RNA sequence: AAAAAAA
RNA sequence: AAAAAAA
RNA sequence: AAAAAAA
């Protein structure tokens, strides 16, 4: 507690982190998909001791007036009190809200979940996809853990095949399932700036002492689908550039783990 | 129908058979104590904090800790996505789970403090409250919280005119009664008892006695989960 | 205040209660039905100084998707601040919620209000019955006072005769009223365990010192439609058995008072 | 129509006739003071607590008690079941009822405390606020709270072009104006005055003067309710 | 702070107010209409340093079941935290609620916004008018500032001409706009009673020391459409009579400023 | 379409042209500091209170002030009337605006206090957050709050395949990316950076560099707004 | 001390 | 210091 | 320390 900043900063000066990770290393990652078998998709992600579960549940509903040709996606993050003594019961606080929105943006704006492929009857009946993020243990870097889990759960998702019967005019939900139209794999990569040093995948102890933080979310295609400098501090333009570039590299290493987990659950 | 064939249940369980139960203690880094339980298709995590400073002060009791319980279902834990928020049911379950755990706790050991118990139901399939109390006890013990006993819990119920042990969702859905009980097994002290349904006195009592036998077998499993943990620390 | 436990426990040891009641005696009960003439049904119940008013209001609405063949019943308990300095303004707290639910269960699960007899157009228009419980003075044993009031108010209820006109396809609400289909009379009976002794109908002073509490709700037919051990403490199996048995006995003595009140308001 | 026949109202009241009013003090065990009023089809209970400790402290005033009022309608008090919750109307009524009672109260007698007034409307039928203030005064007096005067209240209104006393629901519904007033009768001090409707200056003033005569007759009834109570204690 | 009462009372005894205003004078008034050009109508009103913005936004919606022949009007006052250190974030508190309701009443009950002239398809599609009051700086007399702004914004409002096409059965929203049917100009005039003296348009410093307050809202036609004694204190019947009479006089002086502002924005 | 003609935008702005911006400081009497900004069709007011006493105490930091930000849109600020209330978006914007302002602030100058920043958007038209941060800095400076720098902010974006400066609503609506940045211009310290859209690394970086040039020109305008204020006090 | 995104 | 039950 | 009015 503040004793910790000095130790962390000084270690950083010696090119070291408290857990012996490099500046660009993630803590060990565990991705396990399809763990909530009742849900349509799910992913348990562990970044070291940070654990987050994401469940995907889908139903059929009306699209938004403005977008009758798009299915619906909605992202909620529950910072459940059990995950952290800083997490209090109640509606999402600004941390949960920013996590949800940045992760949603990463998926939405990359069209990683293609909402256009989620229409059953244009303007009337679309697939509605709830990305429900249950943070189970907060040991730092919720943003990446939540985005990894979110996209891994979407990749894991199998949803009822739905057919609009052209003769009765009814929609029929079949037993056969199909994947969701997941077309990109955006992965947030998040850096803590501590003094003049950025360190990827900050643990809680690093988040406790960081100046500021920046999340770059990128897909397989070399595109950035979200960026969010979060908390205070300031970044130099060259730090951002570094972050973007390093993000793409780390995101790719993470995408491989995601695809592997996703594929393993089909074994 | 038929939830009771001859004399087997839909998953092949006999009338007095429990669903498969796995429990593990110490699964969370932040919580002072934690337990995870997979009880049938229930997947439930329980955390405890601490005994810890209780603010607002007004809430503090001078002679004892208070126990606070929150039972919560994750949105994706049920067939129809559950809006996050608590709801009347989860608030009542939190209440009876507190009333289930409190007697096991030697609360005067930590005056002015809170012991906060959190039960997150990650997948629900009937019996979440009894599986929650069971993981909760484990989490309390995992937290090093001095206790008079564990609390073990199990539901018995009535399906197709017959008293059975440990309903699943289907059975509870189409069932005639659900009777969760929690007990402190050592003294046979019933800390939770509910009955949702319609039973004769005799039916109800046999359900309770059955549920207790179920709770006692769950209790064996808790102790074994605790032994497991004490074998882990015995290393090296 | 804690001085009180010792006095109450010691009196209990001498087979005595602070108000000279037996262990199995209710405080004097007053049931008066039809007191809110605007409501469809109502009951003012006094258990000694505990007073609770229940109003029944009905309307017509859609049934729940899952149950197109059942009318709707909903139970709400307002622990109004005027009833007790422990009652704060705001949404129902866990006490109010548990009281509502246990009393609802007693009625629902005994089918005391037969929801199947509350359908006007299956799947589209059913009677909706609000059991609104206004606790006016909390002097202990809200659960029984609220259940007695609830069932007495339902028995008191007279609701507009409703007819589905088969020719216009409209539902017509008539002036003629009819009772609700009330078919059973579940009565919660509640015991406080104080030390090794259960005492029925605990006053506030007894609730202040009790170890725990158990409510058994039973109907005329020898059936239990709800049980709720509430608060902390622990009961022995033989205490429960005792409670169940004594419940049936006390419930029957109470049902007679309910039927009498119900009948008196028709005089 | 017609709410004024010739010259009788739907319930047979003349223009300046009050509905039947019954009031009783000391009807609650928990509250420090309480009053019940049946005013026409209004059935209203008022409770007072205490002067009592005011927490959160920040809310405390160093020189005086604060008065807090909550007016609330029970769900079953109105024709269409009212969702429990307060609502803009009940919050505004609570505000003006506080502003109606406060001047009667010698608040500096109990520095740092709260006097909490609760008005529960059990059945509503127009005039709940004035009947609430009236029962509230009684409850304050019943609480032994020192007061400069009772506050008595009554509404006058305009129906079918005519200024009348004490509207019922129907009359208020189809009426042109409703003018509740509360007064401290001894000094003719108007502590509540509202007008919902559309009146000429002359109309409005005659409504207020009428409402006051109504308030004064309600005040007689309050005093008599208090006398009643002091006769009860004079036993033995 | 309480030092202030004595100074204010004593000045009042000498026929004086802290800012040299007469007992019947408003602080300087600034009304500027049409300032939020995105809104359908708007008015920025300054009573001295009290500033309130009102925006009018309209849409088409269903009328209330009970009134299929009336458009909809709804009034909300936001006491935004920036306006005053006494204004906290959150839902409207009782001050905001009373301001909204009294101002709504002034307009509603005078039929200043004629809701009957806001029907497109009786029982199905009416104009819905939101009077959204954003109090920007609270320096006393919100009630009058908010009512002046509200009616000035309604007078400023230009809403899409709407036509029910009798052949397609659709409602068509045209580009051409028209005023709202504003037929009266109710203006609240508000007095603070300080000791035995009423003073119109109380500044915050006067509101801080007042005994009580009374608002009289009147239109061009000599009618009172709302009265609200607010806060504590007591008024004499002759003080009310004085207030009513003086209100009509001050309201008329204010109506002229409103009409002028309204007319200026059409220049 | 087309949001970029040749090479002019719908309002005639070139790709690297800002909308018309007016800013003024000291527009509120109650607030400790205030600024008003008209940036295109954005009309935004920012207020600051104080550094001031922070209650609840628990929230106090012993070494420093806390900054609290609330960004809020008035109901009538958007085309479709916005229900008052905050919403996920306004809460996230409040968060990033705090994170935008905090580094400019020498918070240890006022231990245990709050600095409360309020941004009310009176009319919205894309870029409210960057125009809000800009007015916020002005309001902080207007409050006499010691600062390392102003924070100036501007968004750049992608429309019809092209990186442009300062999107309006239409452009943001039909655009491919929006990239707000806030900077402390003196040290080129980026205190806010967001990207909503889909860009290549190169696109994103050019947007950020562009947005900064925009922020720097906004910064000139802030300084000039501050100069304006210091010329006003220099009278007499 | 509790069905979104954009504006 | 505010239309449910089941899961 | 967050689509009303009437009842």
């Amino acid at each position: 507690a503040g004793i910790m900043r000095d130790h962390i900063i000084n270690l950083l000066k010696e090119g070291k982190r408290i857990d012996d990770r490099g500046f660009e290393d993630y803590r060990p990652i565990e991705i396990e998909v399809g763990v909530i078998e009742k849900a349509e998709g799910s992913a348990l992600v562990k970044l070291g001791s940070t654990q987050v579960l994401v469940g995907i549940k889908t139903s059929l509903g009306e699209p938004f007036p403005d977008t009758p040709n798009m299915g619906v996606m909605t992202t909620n993050v529950e910072l459940v009190p059990l995950a952290s003594p800083t997490f209090e019961p109640g509606p999402p606080d600004e941390r949960a809200i920013e996590l949800a929105r940045v992760i949603d943006r990463g998926i939405r704006e990359s069209k990683a979940l293609n909402l256009e492929k989620m229409v059953i009857v244009p303007g009337k009946i679309v697939r509605v996809v709830f990305i429900d993020v249950h943070v189970l243990d907060h040991d730092g870097n919720l943003m990446d853990a939540i985005g990894i889990a979110a996209i891994a759960a979407l990749l894991n998702a199998r949803v009822p095949k739905v057919r609009y019967n052209e003769e009765t005019g009814e929609v029929e939900t079949l037993d056969e399932t199909e994947p969701l139209p997941v077309e990109k794999i955006p992965v947030p990569v998040t850096f803590a700036k501590i003094g003049n040093i950025l360190v990827v995948d900050p643990s809680l102890d690093e988040e406790l002492v960081m100046d500021g933080k920046i999340t770059i979310t990128t897909d397989e295609t070399g595109h950035i689908s979200a960026v969010q400098k979060s908390e205070g501090g300031a970044f130099k333009l060259e730090e951002v550039m570094y972050a973007v570039e390093t993000a793409f590299k780390k995101a790719e290493e993470i995408r491989k783990l995601i695809l592997e987990a996703v594929e393993k659950a089909k074994q | 129908k038929l939830i009771d064939e001859n004399g087997r249940r839909i998953d092949g369980r006999k009338k007095y058979e429990l669903r498969p139960i796995k429990m593990e203690v110490g699964v969370l880094k932040n919580a002072n104590g934690s337990a995870y339980i997979e009880w049938g298709k229930n997947k439930i995590i329980a955390a405890v904090y601490g005994p810890r400073e209780l603010h607002p002060k007004h809430l503090q009791r001078p002679d004892r800790a208070i126990l606070r319980v929150r039972y919560n279902m994750a949105p994706f834990s049920v067939e129809e996505r559950k809006k996050p928020g608590p709801d009347r049911r989860s608030i009542e379950i939190s209440k009876v789970i507190k009333g289930a755990l409190e007697p096991a706790l030697i609360l005067e050991m930590f005056p002015r403090t809170a012991i906060d118990v959190f039960i997150e139901v990650l997948q629900a399939d009937a019996g979440t409250r009894v599986a929650g109390i069971t993981a909760a006890s484990l989490a309390l013990a995992d937290a090093g919280i001095p206790m008079r006993d564990l609390v073990a819990a199990c539901a018995a119920g009535k399906i197709e005119g017959e008293i059975v042990l440990d309903l699943n969702k289907e059975e509870d859905n189409y069932g005639e009664a659900d009777v969760p009980v929690a007990i402190m097994p050592l003294k046979n002290d019933i800390t939770l008892l509910q009955m949702d349904g319609y039973l004769t006195k005799d039916e109800f009592i046999e359900a309770v006695k059955l549920a207790i036998k179920g709770a006692k077998a769950v209790y064996q499993k808790q102790r074994e989960a605790l032994k497991e943990k004490y074998l882990k620390i015995a290393q090296e």
